[PDB]
């Protein structure tokens, strides 16, 4: 069990961006609870937003509102909504799931930048 | 409800190192635990998993016949013997706690990484 | 003037001085109180209601199956999983299925399939519990001197904790009740079930074994059902997928195991019951009759029903009093034909009157007339009215 | 090549000479048919279609009320009227109640009471018979040579009871022949096809007549009339002038309980597939000639793709690769206890095992029947062959 | 699917009738029957009732111990036979179908009156019977002067009701009217019929009317001359 | 248990007719059969329409779609409605129910009338008394009327201009088969009463205009 996400891309205030995870084959990822979080220079990751579906989610403590969920079975990917980009994106994003062979996985990190 | 970890350093290939990360204020008896390393500017890639009583744990393939996750419940403590560490061992490590479980069969089955550790820096060369 | 038609009545006699009669109110009985110097009284129990009662078990009858899937290994690769078979909205089941080459495994044998389906409930059925400190009885009265009526007059309420009332009858004045000597038909082994719309009274062993989801609360954000696996079924694997099916609906299913059960009605919020039985010690010493000081009618009277037989033989009349001379007191006995106007039977009704004055107005009384041949008569002298009865 | 990784397989073993194979096909088993000069072929029965089953009864689960009226009288004036009470879609009850000069009678007793209710069906539920003749059976058959991945030429046969012969084209391998015989539809006279919500089952005929609820026995009429509707209405409770009238809910989930243990069918759409086989077949392949018999032996080195795999009858599965342009050309193929050379100690149960491309890197699949003990799974020819020890029970 | 009804005429109070009522066209054996009657100028009023076997009958108040209603299912014919009449008795007497059922009950209920019979006419009344005198109603001496000319049939002085008149010996039907009788204050009753023909038919066609008045059996062919 | 229904009800051409049935107090109208009947002048009833309902009803044989029922809970009271009122809808309508003990109840009939029919007024024919019945030493006069609405005549007979009252009978006005009415009026005389005067004259009135067709010896 891999799963890749690309090493990063910017996004700009004025626009919407979207941070995928690009699951392999061996995983289904309509059936998979999605864990992001976020971790900034130094400092440690804190639970940043929980996904399985749009009727089954969760946001870590002290997240606002404008990050939700996304998931295409087309794909076989899973997208973190961020939208309404601000600079102060300063953090490296990781994308988590659980398995019961693999035992956990995170992706290559997304360094979330702004221009 | 704090993480704080203790033991890191120096240790030369071949080495031995002990690494504890104290818990408090909440019932440590109950929750799943968790060793994540990280190398400087590198990936995330999970470590260690152990259980509420700690009879049974999980390890990376790396890592599995050298290092051993451990548990005495009645100090409140999460331990973790590094034996025979190699150099790609280089990293800094965090304990996290898993969700609180209740069962087996939380709320909405999320078991993730909630709380996280401060972070150690073990070295190896 | 209730109690008439009863067929269950009951008619007590007191004593001349202390007010002192014990009653047995039921449902579906009622009780004719008959004093000397005091007028007569009916006494009925109409409404028993049991309120507050608070949820012990909801079972679920009718389910919906939502977002399915399956995971399976090959041999030897460990048991399947999902991220859902952790969820407590989710009914999974585990099993072992035949792989092979044509499925993609390495290995021919058996290899693990779970599947997991979002349970849902779309009706479900609630017991609850009853605490018989929560009754509420309420008792209806009425007095003799009406017309054609029971479709002044008083009701009263009582409770277990509470169960001393007096109500005020007009000039009549007023009679008290102390409530209970011996009372209750259960409690304690029965929960009161909801359904539909419909409700029953069961025993709580039987409602304890009820083969269907379950959740032992009253409600919080998203109950969790136990026992989901009651509702929905497996069946058909293949090597990589298991369809979920749910079981129809069970309403008719429990509606068959509740005959013979004792049913209830429900308004509002407070279940209503069928069983009764409240003895009461009332006391009339405040019961004037209403005038004594009236005349006797001079004018004449007309029937205006046929005298009919009631189910514990007395006679009811319906007359007419046509004159002004009201208010009055209604001339009314029965004779032995006829030797001259002795009296023979007795009245139920105490001192029949006429209220108004003008013109033309209707009265209605009672008669407990003898055995044998007798004549009903009404009016004084001449102009006076005279009816043939015989009795049994 | 369907047949490899089915539990229930049978492996029968022909004639040599005469074009002789007796076969049972059932659902969910297949077999394995050998001849002696003759390619291996699998034979599976896949499909049991039935079609236009006739309606026998049709039970209401699930019933509505509607227009209710009550008639009463008074006592000595005889027994209430109602005139839906001669209405064949209205239930009605009559009943003794106490009457009286407060309800409205001039005598004090007993007066009689009826209340009727016009009945209708929401939900119901439809028995058929089947008449074996309209059954439709369709047989699926496919050939031994192939590689793994191609599990999922070959062919495929229709058949009818009166119409049990049937003939297939298997590309260059010819044509084969299959004449049946039906057994097991009805058994007799018996196993209606029931259809509820939206699934159905075959249930026991006698049981389906007994089943205690609102009926009609026939197909369908403008208006059908409903049969014992008095199953699902109860009355209850009269007062002296009305009576409430209470219809018992969907029935649905009881008759699921007293449908455990039956046998299940689909039904896409208004054709009847079924889960029951039992049809026995005799075969005739006098006209199935082998593949090509003048191809010469692969000359290259083969390689284990992957580890030879013990099927559920103990035969062993192979799969090899080939590296050369020497196709098409014949695997060398053969058994055990050498220390060569080389004697033959088992069978193959793929006839003729073959490369079939020519360049360069192409895969391959064979099945053998080893023997007991321990023994030697050796293909290619001479110097850099392969082999692979196997050890049987 | 026809009813007709037989045995009407003039009774004397306390005789007898037998009504009867010929059915054809459907099997009688499978219907409730009905008699109902109607006064000169009056409403409709339910008389009895039948069963299709005939052990089942029922009656109006104002006919119990008199009427007597059967069916002979075999001759296809409905009975009633009144006995000792009264003057209030004097009305058409219906017999009616109802409509089938399928055994005790039916698809709506409905048990409405299918088809009716044409009626029978029954008289009672302590007077004698009298035949009428036949007098012809000749055209006024004015033949082709005007579009056509009118002769007619005075039918006098007959008491019991009905007489029938036809033209022609029922070959001439068109322009015939004849009129609602007279109720003369002798009891007896007058009719009149006049048919209009053309101005010039009166030299080659010939006409007579025929009446009939079967309570007293008079058959009286007069023919019309000027 | 009766039925009450207007004796006459008159209801514009081209327009509906609700011709009404109130039940008696002892029947609820919600769940009776009403059945209607239709009656021509001298023809037998047939039955014109069952009504239980707006989605239980049934026309009688060959009654046109412009005919259907309807219920008043609030008065007890069936309705016969009747739509697109041609003339030839005039006859008496009969509303009949059955009950377990009165056995068949009949409406008192409502006889119908479509306004707006023309008025026609009647032609008259005078007859003098044949020679067979003067032969007999009698002489009746008819006068017969015919093809006239609405439906209302006085007939009078002279006599040399003198008023005739005695041996004068005249009948009720009675519906012809198209619409209108006919009546007839008649003068018995002896044979000497006859020959005595110059002439006898019939003289019809109908809304107030008069004929006058005349006889001689």
């Amino acid at each position: 069990p891999v799963l890749t996400q690309p090493p990063s891309l910017s996004a700009s205030p004025g626009a919407s961006a979207r941070l995928p995870c690009t699951l392999s084959s061996d995983l289904s990822v309509g059936s998979k609870n999605m864990y992001w979080y976020q971790q900034k220079p130094g400092s440690a990751p804190r639970l940043f937003l929980y996904y399985y579906s749009d009727s089954d989610k969760q946001l870590g403590p002290g997240v606002p509102n404008r990050v939700s969920g996304s998931k295409e079975t087309s794909s076989n990917t899973a997208f973190l909504l961020i939208s309404g980009l601000q600079p102060e994106d300063e953090a490296d994003y990781y994308c988590q799931v659980y398995d019961s062979s693999a035992n956990w996985v995170f992706g290559g990190g997304t360094r979330l930048t702004v221009l | 409800v704090q993480l704080v970890e203790s033991g890191g350093g120096l240790a030369k290939p071949g080495g031995s190192l002990r690494l504890s990360c104290a818990a408090s204020g909440f019932t440590f008896s109950d929750y799943y635990m968790d060793w994540v390393r990280q190398a400087p500017g590198k990936g995330l890639e999970w470590v260690s998993r152990i259980s509420n009583g700690g009879g049974s744990t999980w390890y990376a393939d790396s890592v599995k016949g050298r290092f051993t996750i451990s548990r005495e419940n009645a100090k409140n403590t999460l331990y973790l013997q590094m034996n025979s560490l190699r150099a790609e061992d280089t990293a800094v490590y965090y304990c996290a706690r898993e969700r609180y479980c209740s069962g087996g069969v939380c709320y909405a089955g999320t078991k993730y990484f909630d709380y996280w550790g401060q972070g150690v820096l073990v070295t190896v060369s | 003037i209730r109690c008439i038609g009863v067929s269950n009545r009951d008619f007590v006699e007191g004593m001349s001085g202390g007010t002192w009669v014990d009653v047995v109110l039921e449902h579906g009985g009622c009780v004719t109180v008959m004093a000397q110097d005091k007028p007569t009284v009916d006494i009925e129990l109409v409404t028993t209601t049991v309120s507050n009662m608070a949820e012990v078990r909801s079972y679920c009858y009718e389910a919906s199956i939502s977002d399915m899937a399956s995971d399976s290994r090959c041999p030897t690769q460990g048991e399947a999983y999902l991220d859902k078979q952790s969820d407590t909205q989710y009914v999974c089941k585990r099993t072992l299925v035949d792989r092979g080459w044509g499925n993609g495994c390495g290995l021919f044998g058996k290899g693990s399939l779970v599947t997991c389906a979002k349970f849902a409930c779309s009706k479900k059925m609630t017991g609850k519990s009853i605490q018989p400190e929560n009754l509420e009885y309420r008792i209806m009265l009425s007095v003799h001197g009406s017309q054609h009526s029971g479709m002044n007059r008083a009701k009263v309420e009582i409770t277990p904790n509470s169960p001393r009332a007096e109500a005020t009858l007009g000039g009549f004045g007023s009679l008290g009740l102390d409530c209970e000597p011996r009372t209750g038909l259960d409690f304690s082994d029965l929960y009161y079930l909801t359904m539909n719309n419909k409700h029953w009274l069961v025993h709580k062993e039987w409602f304890h074994d009820i083969p269907l989801p379950w959740h032992a609360g009253a409600d919080t954000g998203t109950p969790h059902w136990n026992n989901k696996e009651a509702l929905v079924e497996f069946k058909d694997a293949h090597a990589k997928r298991q369809t979920v099916v749910v079981l129809g609906s069970q309403e008719g299913a429990v509606h068959t195991a509740l005959a013979g059960a004792l049913e209830a009605e429900m308004d509002g919020a407070k279940g209503r019951l069928s069983s009764g039985h409240l003895k009461c010690r009332l006391k009339m010493d405040k019961l004037r009759l209403k005038g004594v000081s009236y005349s006797l009618c001079t004018a004449a009277f007309t029937f205006t029903k046929i005298p009919a037989e009631t189910l514990h033989g007395t006679v009811t009349v319906e007359v007419q009093y046509a004159g002004t001379d009201g208010p009055c007191k209604v001339p009314a006995q029965m004779a032995v034909d006829m030797q001259t106007l002795t009296p023979v039977g007795r009245l139920i009704t105490a001192n029949p009157v006429i209220t108004e004055s003008t013109e033309n107005s209707k009265m209605m009384l009672e008669l407990d007339p003898p055995f044998g041949d007798s004549y009903i008569v009404i009016g004084v002298g001449e102009k006076k009215i005279t009816h043939h009865w015989h009795r049994s």
